[PDB]
């Protein structure tokens, strides 16, 4: 949730010399080593994120230093006076000090309170409370700018109602905010929706099969009332005169019976109705029987012709023309669709038909998908508005083919069977497609728009014998809502949610990792190798401790049984030149932006661009602010000393210069590289020097050894230190003075303005809207 | 007596978030206009992470 | 240049950039339509309340 | 009544997309608009108490059956929650919203000869409060866009110094300008003064209080819509949305 | 084709606007030009007053 | 009863039962029409159609109330009306302090002047209802168990309301007036279980 931090966070030191002449404001952000040779900016976004740590701005927050103030005992003295930040007493401290050494008289009583006020918290017009406080220059601009960040995601509770109203369902009883919560309620919401397209596209036989098999076992599971098979059975038997002794095309049919798989089919009749395209097999024996032609009529009349694809249909209508017309496959192989429909229809069969199923609208949006209306269709062919099947001539087509004259010139045996058991299956789908309506519409609520049009049934798992498919519309089972199984479907709801948000994560996460890591690839070898060894890198990295990418995901790559490791490394190669637009998070605005004051600011963070060796006799400008004795710190690298510009020698160059002795008796000034540098300021007198030498060489190349400056400060009148200044040290190392020192006669360059939102604000932890039914 | 059980006593509250902690952890008392269950929630957006 | 970039950004509220005017954002245009709008009456009232 | 309540110029024209037209039009005779008259206030006089009688009344008055008389009786419609008496308009016209009427020149009416002033006078802007005339000023916005006639706006705004103050900010063409706009333009709503069940003398005031009363008592009806304990009841299509934009906006 | 003339013309702006109709009731519609030839009034007065002359 | 600014609401479950539609036909019965609203009306309309014509929630998402009702009506179901409740007129006797007059509902919807139930063919509605067949394909004497719940439920509510009448007045003599003004302003909805309104019936 939001952390309200409740100081903030300045790096501000105060150093001053013993005598108190100099003293000077220092900003401390640590030291961090940059190397040469590799890209500058890859380095300051590993430092960025160690950085935002040390301020505590990498995870979402609010500040709360509104009541860190203190009221003086003046009566006149209304104001708050803040207690974060350097203290104003270090400031009089020092500056009395300072005061006390030209021997002028110590602060006033109106200069110190003047002084001591400076740090204050005043309200605003909006409620919030602006502190005043002495901090440092980029603590100050990496802070605040992270609070406009997270600002942009902390919202009232009425506008994140307002965008969630839409997806309610109507059977949950909403919930009563208190009034307080209505008036002053926050909440921290991230609403950018990523899409799952870039896992479905890329790998749609494994996304399918998961998603396919975690809806199958939760509908396999669906109560249903239990309804004996004797009275249908009766029936059939009375309808068709059914012998004992004698061998009948109905006892085919019969002792075929059988309800062992109904669960599994009653899941697959959901999953056809719940997909926009999910399409079934069905393969029948080699030499078909009458219970292959009930099984291949009932899947064309009461399955969506959606789920039926044309080389389906055609084996559908093939096997008919083998059985009823009394015709091999041999000779039926090469005949179309219109020609087998003809054959059928000359005979007396009309049903060679496909029907579309229709489709109704879902009373509320779909989940993660915001503007869009969602649909399915409603099972076994029957319209809702006439509750009766698509074709409005079935009785009439059972009646016909009951007088037709099917395998045998005389008597209707095949005929009468066939009409007895779609008579059957007809009334069972009138009176049982209500209840597989809802539970249709339950599950579709579960999947979005985008997993609704995408998930297609490549693999060809789910397959319907045909002994399950006659046996299914015949021993049609009512389903039955147990409250149970409700509550299930809510504890599925919640984990849905929850697994596509995650997945949403870790796609946004490999995108942004793509287009840093990896170029484009090119028609040769050494593109190849060097695609090749910067894929394992990256991989074992991000697999390295805590993995990068969730358990889920690593699921659905692993369904095919390849490696965790194998999986995501052939979806990240399939993403390399991707056009998927990626939305920008506050946390990757945060680190572009200390990034750029890494790069900008440099001498903020320890290291340099150029430094400069010159012999001691040479006179070169310093910066005399801090009163240091010998300073090594320039306001700028001088462009000309002594009439002529300063020679610029690169790192490169230096490194392989065999005339080293004649160069450094001129002086000049190295660039081309990082130089990691360290100071230490002594609040003592001496000598100014470096730790180490300033070069070293050997028969392999030139070196400049860490920079490491022990810094004193000055009493001119001191006969000692000038003279082994001059004598005992023979060359000197210069650079640009850093930023982070301030002088403490200008200890007013460092307020600053925090601002805190207001105390009456209260976060909602769980903003959700409604509760359920029991 | 107004209240059976006060909504909430005023000498320990310090801020509003008492205030809405204390009237859940008293709302039992009262008659409440729908009484509290396990939360649905319909939207979820997690933040890529530090 | 810190101080810069935080008083144009609380301005402009937008981030300075090298390749880009530096022009004063929202606030600047808010100004300068203003300012049109008391000279004369029969200059429009461009600029939204909020 | 709910054309009164709406308080946001949001509300205000998402209210007038979905009410046709024959709602702005009456089908009672009134009586003529501008007459010296006597009405009874036995609760301040035993004498009678002479008034004069307007369109801009929550009572229906007789209309002239010309485009002026259409726009008025909108614009009445908008201000006092009534209109006036204008029959044989037609079915083609009366089934179109007030907004197309307003907005698009696909209705098949004409109304770029109309002149604001003299609509203005007949109205009695004078008489009209802060929320009525920048209701108003809407209703003139929307014209104006619709027979390109933004400049002759802006010019009867510069005449007229305290339409200018109030006139409200929004381009009839962006629903951007609409969201944004914060101005209050409720006519009756939930008072937070006493509001108590006594007569006013003007029949202006009258009938303007009880639709404020009638307001108060609509609110806690069975008929008013309770967003927060029943929004999940509502339709899909009326609910509620944070990016609700008006058609071609 | 139309005979073009390449004759510099000066710029002309309307009485009745941008929306090319006068309003109602203003002093530019009281000045407006009216046709003398359709309407019979006017070619029965006019014609009076020539006879007279 | 007492106070006319709150109002009662309903959940049913996705795929209604005998309980959900008979506990709809108590309230839209036995409660002041002015209590339900609007938007609930039509649901306890959606939750009948549901279970009585064989239809789903998505199919009669869009339907008006009047399309509600014929379609309820053509099957055999005559209870599609809310029923606005007769206000009994009050007043707490002076004593020490001034008096006070009020009005409220009475109880489950009976005029004390006809001592019976607002609805002037409530007997013959229920008797429709008895004979009436309604799920014929999927469902067994939905008609005679819905019949019986309605006779008890009437039966019940005109032998107990002049008890809870009095109830009534006794809790509105208790607050006093300076309160009762102030409580006008706010407003409130319950919403009751289905299990719960039918035992309480």
């Amino acid at each position: 949730e939001l952390i309200k931090v409740p100081t903030i966070p300045h790096n501000l030191v105060l150093i001053q010399s013993d005598n108190g002449k100099h003293a000077l404001i220092k900003e401390d952000l640590g030291q961090w080593p940059v190397e040469t040779g590799i890209s500058l900016v890859n380095q300051a976004g590993v430092f960025a994120v160690q950085l935002a740590n040390k301020l505590g701005i990498d995870k979402p927050f609010v500040l709360d230093a509104g009541s860190n103030y203190f009221t003086d005992t003046s009566f006149i003295d209304t104001r708050k006076y803040c207690t974060d930040g350097l203290s104003p007493r270090e400031i009089q401290k020092a500056l009395n000090r300072q005061r006390a050494y030209y021997d002028r008289p110590e602060l006033t009583i109106s200069e110190n309170k003047t002084l001591l006020s400076q740090s204050i918290i005043y309200p605003d017009a909006d409620g919030n409370d602006v502190s005043i406080i002495f901090s440092g220059a980029m603590s100050h601009a990496i802070f605040t700018y992270a609070q406009s960040q997270w600002n942009k995601n902390i919202i009232k509770l009425d506008d994140y109602i307002r965008e969630i109203t839409l997806t309610v369902p109507k059977q949950y009883r909403p919930r009563r905010f208190k009034e307080i919560e209505h008036t002053h309620g926050y909440v921290y919401r991230e609403l950018n929706q990523g899409s799952l397209l870039p896992l479905v596209d890329a790998n749609l036989k494994e996304s399918s099969s998961y998603y396919f098999k975690k809806l199958m076992s939760s509908i396999s599971n669906v109560p249903v009332d239990a309804r004996t098979l004797q009275s249908a059975t009766a029936a059939l038997a009375a309808d068709t005169g059914q012998a004992v002794n004698r061998a009948q095309h109905v006892s085919m049919l019969t002792n075929r019976l059988t309800t062992a798989n109904a669960p599994t089919v009653r899941a697959i009749t959901v999953l056809t109705c719940m997909f926009k395209q999910f399409r079934i097999g069905m393969t029948y024996a080699l030499d078909p029987n009458i219970m292959d032609v009930a099984a291949a009529t009932c899947m064309l009349l009461f399955r969506p012709a959606q789920s039926i694809s044309d080389e389906q249909y055609r084996y559908c209508l093939q096997t008919m023309a083998v059985f009823l017309t009394n015709t091999t496959y041999d000779i039926v192989n090469n005949d179309t669709i219109d020609v087998l429909k003809m054959k059928l229809r000359n005979q007396g069969w009309p049903f060679v038909e496909r029907y579309n199923a229709v489709e109704i609208d879902m009373s509320v949006e779909p989940l993660r998908s915001p503007g869009q209306v969602g649909r399915y269709y409603n099972p076994f062919n029957i319209d809702p508005l006439t509750k009766k099947h698509v074709e409005d001539r079935l009785e009439e087509f059972i009646n016909q083919v009951q007088v037709g004259r099917f395998r045998n010139a005389s008597g209707n045996a095949v005929g009468t069977t066939l009409a007895a058991f779609l008579r059957a299956c007809r009334d069972k789908t009138s009176a049982n497609w209500r209840g597989y309506s809802v539970l249709v519409s339950r599950y579709r609520s579960l999947i979005p728009n985008e997993l609704f049009e995408s998930l297609r049934n490549i693999s060809g798992e789910y397959n319907i014998n045909p002994q399950d498919e006659h046996s299914f519309f015949f021993a049609l089972a009512q389903i039955n809502a147990d409250d149970e199984f409700i509550g299930a479907i809510d504890k599925e709801s919640a984990e849905y949610l929850d697994e596509y948000a995650t997945l949403a994560r870790d796609i946004s996460n490999s995108l942004t990792l793509v287009k840093a890591a990896f170029g484009p690839l090119e028609r040769t070898s050494g593109s190849i190798i060097n695609h090749a060894n910067n894929l394992n890198k990256v991989i074992n990295h991000v697999f390295a401790d805590k993995p990068l990418i969730s358990e889920t995901m690593l699921k659905i790559l692993t369904i095919d049984g390849t490696t965790g490791k194998d999986g995501y490394r052939n979806w990240l190669d399939k993403l390399v030149g991707h056009n998927y637009p990626v939305y920008v998070e506050p946390v990757v605005n945060i680190m572009n932006f200390i990034s750029a004051r890494f790069v900008a600011d440099s001498s903020y963070f320890g290291y340099t661009n150029e430094i400069m060796i010159m012999p001691n006799h040479i006179n070169v400008p310093v910066d005399d602010r801090f009163g240091f004795r010998d300073s090594p710190f320039c306001t700028s690298l001088p462009r000309t000393i002594m009439g002529n510009d300063v020679r610029r020698i690169s790192y490169n160059v230096f490194s392989m210069m065999e005339d080293i002795d004649d160069v450094i008796s001129e002086g000049f000034i190295l660039y081309d590289a990082y130089f990691n540098f360290s100071y230490d300021i002594m609040t003592t007198d001496g000598v100014t020097r470096l730790k180490e030498d300033i070069l070293i060489v050997t028969d392999t190349g030139n070196d400049i050894k860490p920079i490491h400056f022990y810094i004193y400060f000055e009493n001119r009148n001191d006969k000692k230190l000038r003279y082994e200044s001059k004598m005992n040290v023979s060359y000197r190392l210069y650079i640009k003075t850093p930023a982070c020192l301030l002088p403490l006669s200008d200890y007013m360059r460092a307020q600053h303005d925090y601002v805190s939102p207001s105390s009456s604000r209260v976060y909602i932890k769980d903003p959700a809207v409604v509760y359920t039914r029991s | 007596k107004l209240f059976e059980t006060s909504p909430f006593d005023p000498l320990t509250i310090k801020n509003n978030q008492d205030v809405v902690d204390k009237l859940y952890a008293t709302q039992s008392s009262s008659i409440q206009e729908v009484v509290p269950t396990k939360t649905f929630a319909t939207e979820l957006q997690f933040g890529v992470t530090s | 240049d810190v101080p810069f970039v935080q008083a144009y950004s609380k301005f402009a509220d937008d981030n300075p950039r090298h390749l880009r005017v530096k022009t004063g954002g929202k606030m600047a245009n808010a100004l300068t339509n203003v300012i049109r709008s008391y000279y004369s009456i029969n200059a429009p009232a461009i600029v939204p309340q909020v | 009544m709910d054309v009164l309540s709406k308080g946001s110029l949001k509300e205000l024209l998402a209210h007038l997309e979905k009410t046709p037209l024959e709602e702005a039009i009456s089908y009672r005779i009134g009586t003529v608009p501008y007459q010296n008259v006597l009405i009874s206030r036995n609760e301040y006089y035993n004498q009678l108490y002479p008034d004069t009688t307007s369109l801009i009344d929550g009572v229906s008055r007789e209309g002239q059956r010309n485009v002026n008389g259409l726009i008025m009786s909108i614009i009445s419609y908008v201000v006092s929650g009534s209109g006036h008496y204008i029959p044989n308009i037609g079915f083609m016209l009366l089934r179109r919203s007030i907004l197309d009427i307003l907005t698009k020149h696909d209705t098949g009416l004409v109304t770029n000869n109309l002149n604001y002033g003299i609509i203005a006078r007949n109205l009695t802007v004078s008489k009209m409060n802060c929320e009525q005339r920048k209701r108003m000023l809407i209703c003139f916005k929307l014209l104006a866009y619709k027979d390109g006639n933004q400049n002759d706006y802006e010019i009867y705004l510069n005449q007229n110094i305290p339409l200018k103050q109030i006139a409200p900010n929004f381009i009839p063409g962006d629903m951007r300008t609409v969201i944004h706009n914060q101005d209050q333009l409720a006519i009756v709503g939930i008072p937070a003064y006493r509001l108590t069940q006594s007569t006013e003398l003007s029949i202006r005031d009258d009938n303007a209080k009880s639709y404020k009363l009638g307001y108060v008592d609509w609110y806690n009806s069975n008929s008013f819509l309770r967003e927060r304990s029943e929004f999940n009841l509502i339709r899909l299509k009326d609910r509620d949305t944070k990016y609700g934009k008006l058609n071609g906006w | 084709q139309a005979y073009s003339s390449g004759l510099s013309q000066n710029s002309i702006i309307s009485l009745t606007g941008n929306d090319r109709t006068v309003a109602d009731g203003t002093f530019n519609s009281m000045i407006m030009p009216r046709a003398v030839i359709a309407n019979e009034r006017e070619h029965f007065m006019k014609t009076r007053i020539d006879k007279i002359e």
